């Protein structure tokens, strides 16, 4: 018995995301999509046992109980709806097996951009206001720490931390290991 | 509330033939309640060596049973059910009518 | 809904632990699931009704109880370091088709062998670039939360005594500080933009509530005891 | 293959003499599955149930019983408290359904409440059909749950016909062998002037047999009397039809047509 989904998806923001989930499982009692924030409790969204779609708002979960499928389809995607999203079967014996789910990220529409790497003060240097297209890389070396890219809403940024106590880090340097914008403003 | 007192029908599993070995059943049904009581009999008194089926169930909500004894069949032997429900007022005894 | 508790719970290896489970929905069946990196959620014991129960699939280290109607709890005989992970107690009205399932907030429980490498964070606000004052007219603060163990943590920003969620962003996963090391610490950054306008007005404080030892944890150590504390870094305008 | 049926019945006893709860499964006239509230556990009543299904089928049924069987205890208490009964009441339910020689099939799913109807499903219009006022504020509670009625829609059309086809490979050897019918007439004077005709068939499976009275080939006898299909206590059952007297007997089973003339 299998249930599976994507680990993970990545979409725009007003942008349509379709989230797959297929089940091999010897019968078959209902299919449950549910949404689970980073570190809360997962909620429920749907409950799908005979075939069709079924619209909630921005959201809508289909079944093919002949394909052994279901999708759940998220509308007008929003900088909130980056989550988990995990589908669960019940199966001819009513246990519910669970998906190992999928992590939904959301990449902001960045209407100006303007990327910059900054110099912070109690020190720490910040990578922001790039493009959703910029991915940001881990340190190569180990007394050099970098923090994933994060997006804050004000007016909608991305932004990465960088930060070490060794002697030869610099800002300018900060972030050689990632691909960065040709335009980056170096202060 | 309806109760529904049991029918009750003691008949051999082969036709029977006096001084050949059969099998002397009594199928009792569609009583309502469940709770029941069935004895088979040789000449008044109580066979111990009677088996019966669970209690079953009925798609019109009434409950039956198979009691049922290895015998042999005789002239002067005379074989009956009986059967307590709270639809009797007295347990009924249901002689065999020898085939 | 459903209540659980602790939120957190930082146990040594043999040690004793209850969870507590409490749904008010008159819910017939609960259930208790342990939630794990790269995998679905993991049924370890239910309770199709009150008066019965039933090993789930992982259900080894483990005893419930289905107290009454209302209440299912967890107990970690002997805590072992793989019983590190998230609980989630839920309840459904049947375990039959269609019955919603409610989930807890969850019980994030960390087991060590010991508490020597317990640390609280070391808190720290980086005031905003005056280069990017002038580039853009937007100043961020960042704010790290560095050298804590375990990742126990919850990251919020106050401004002028009132916490703020416009303009922040908390990494969701703290960083290894020691990548390579089985019981490496860790780090955590926060950023809070506002308006040049704003941050040139004459408080901003990162406040940092961490989750380690109770008032019962046995202490012998020289540094203090890294018991739940709250650690904050300031900047004035 | 012929129609076949599977069906699970429970029965709950208000303060009983007597277990206060049993259920019990079966495929056609065969007991396949028992549980009561005395064992609290579900165990095989077929050889070929117990010989097939490992035992994580009965630990798993075994606790969803423990399960309706308490919502059993709740829901008697409800009906009893709506129709401001005291004493020893029951109530009922048969869920199940049929598989058709043709491949077409049937669902079903119903509760009784002192051995009478009380709500019968609808899976064509997921609707509950109430028979009466306490019976139709019931159907009004239980229609307010969609999910749940949709999940009985799919069980009985598809779960319950794929469990059905299972138990039917199981129990293949027992549930679709044919034992032909050994059928008799007998002749007797009765009351004077009056001929009894007797024909009666025994050792035959499965029970479904159909008997008649003709009379010169054509027409069937007026005033026929039926005996009722019987177990025999060996797996096979016995019937007979009975007339006052060119007559002739007619019995069908199985696709096996018989003609016995006196
Ligand atoms: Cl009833």
């Amino acid at each position: 018995q299998n249930i599976d989904q994507p680990t993970e998806m990545t979409a725009t923001e007003g942008a349509i995301v379709q989230i797959n989930c297929t089940y091999q499982t010897s019968g078959f009692n209902g299919l449950f999509w549910y949404q689970q924030h980073a570190g809360e409790a997962p909620t429920f969204l749907s409950y799908n046992v005979l075939d069709g779609l079924e619209e909630k708002g921005r959201f809508s979960s289909f079944l093919s109980r002949s394909k052994g499928y279901s999708y759940l389809l998220l509308k007008e995607l929003q900088m909130k709806d980056s989550a988990s999203y995990l589908c669960a079967v019940r199966d001819s014996n009513y246990q519910l097996i669970w998906g190992a789910g999928t992590k939904l990220i959301i990449k902001p529409d960045i209407q100006n951009p303007d990327p910059a790497v900054y110099q912070l003060r109690d020190s720490v240097c910040l990578f922001t206001d790039f493009d959703s297209q910029t991915n940001v890389s881990q340190s190569k070396d180990s007394d050099v720490y970098i923090t994933d890219k994060c997006v804050l809403d004000m007016f909608k940024s991305n932004s990465a931390v960088a930060w070490s106590n060794k002697s030869d880090f610099a800002c300018a340097n900060a972030f050689n290991n990632s691909i960065i914008p040709e335009d980056t403003f170096f202060p | 509330m309806i109760q529904r007192t049991p029918k009750i029908q003691v008949y051999s599993r082969h036709p029977a033939e006096n001084g050949k070995s059969n099998f002397l059943n009594c199928y009792v049904s569609g009583f309502h309640p469940s709770d029941i009581e069935v004895d088979l009999l040789k000449n008044g008194e109580r066979i111990e060596k009677v088996e019966h089926s669970d209690l079953s169930f009925s798609k019109d909500w009434s409950f039956y049973l198979l009691y049922y004894t290895e015998f042999t069949p005789t002239e002067k032997d005379e074989y009956a059910c009986r059967v307590n429900h709270v639809t009797l007022s007295q347990p009924k005894i249901v002689k065999w009518d020898r085939d | 809904g459903v209540t659980q508790t602790p939120k957190f719970q930082v146990l040594k290896t043999g040690q004793s632990m209850t969870l507590q489970c409490a749904q008010d929905m008159n819910h017939n069946s609960m259930y208790w699931y342990r939630q794990d990196p790269g995998m679905g959620l993991r049924l370890i014991y239910y309770s199709a009704s009150e008066g019965t129960t039933d090993k789930g699939e992982v259900p080894n280290g483990y005893n419930v109880s289905r107290l009454n109607k209302r209440e299912f709890s967890l107990r970690l005989e002997s805590a072992a370091p793989s019983q590190t992970s998230v609980y989630f107690c839920a309840s459904s009205a049947a375990v039959e088709g269609g019955n919603t399932i409610y989930f807890g907030e969850g019980s994030r429980l960390t087991v060590l062998e010991d508490l020597k490498n317990v640390f609280p964070p070391e808190v720290a606000v980086f005031e905003p670039s005056e280069a990017e004052i002038s580039h853009t007219q937007k100043a961020t603060l960042v704010c790290l939360a560095t050298g804590f163990y375990p990742d126990h943590v919850e990251l919020s920003w106050w401004v002028n005594g009132k916490e703020v969620h416009s303009g922040v962003c908390t990494d969701p996963q703290p960083l290894k500080e020691q990548p390579a090391l089985n019981d490496s610490r860790y780090a955590l950054s926060s950023r809070l933009r506002v308006s040049a306008t704003f941050w040139q007005n004459p408080h901003f404080r990162c406040q940092v509530q961490f989750y380690g030892l109770s008032e019962n944890d046995e202490w012998t150590q020289d540094r203090a005891k890294p018991v739940t504390q709250i650690v904050s870094a300031e900047a004035w305008g | 293959m012929r129609t076949h049926s599977l069906r699970y019945f429970r029965l709950g006893v208000s303060d009983p003499i007597v277990p206060e709860f049993i259920s019990v499964g079966y495929v056609d006239s065969h007991p396949i599955t028992t549980y009561d509230s005395v064992t609290r556990q579900k165990e095989p009543r077929a050889p070929w149930m117990a010989e097939n299904l490992a035992p994580d089928h009965w630990e798993r049924y075994t606790q969803l019983l423990r399960g309706w069987q308490q919502m059993f205890k709740v829901e008697l208490k409800r009906l009893q408290r709506h129709y401001n009964h005291s004493g020893s009441h029951t109530y009922q339910r048969m869920i199940g359904c049929e598989l058709l020689e043709d491949g077409s099939t049937t669902g079903f799913l119903q509760y009784a409440y002192d051995g009478q109807d009380f709500l019968i499903f609808n899976k064509d219009t997921l609707s509950w059909l109430a028979v009466d006022n306490v019976a139709h504020t019931i159907k009004q509670a239980w229609e307010a749950n969609q999910h749940e009625l949709l999940y009985q829609k799919n069980w009985l059309e598809e779960e319950c016909i794929a469990w059905l086809k299972r138990f039917l490979e199981y129990g293949k050897d027992t549930l679709q062998r044919t034992e032909p019918p050994l059928v008799r007439v007998n002749r007797k004077e009765t009351f004077p002037g009056v001929t009894a005709l007797f024909c009666k068939a025994h050792g035959f499976y499965p029970p479904e047999i159909y008997m008649t009275w003709m009379k010169n080939g054509e027409e069937i006898v007026q005033e026929i009397d039926y005996g009722d299909i019987l177990p025999s206590g060996d797996g096979t059952y016995q019937a007979w039809a009975s007339i006052e007297l060119l007559y002739s007997c007619h019995v069908e089973h199985s696709g096996v047509h018989m003609v016995l003339q006196v």
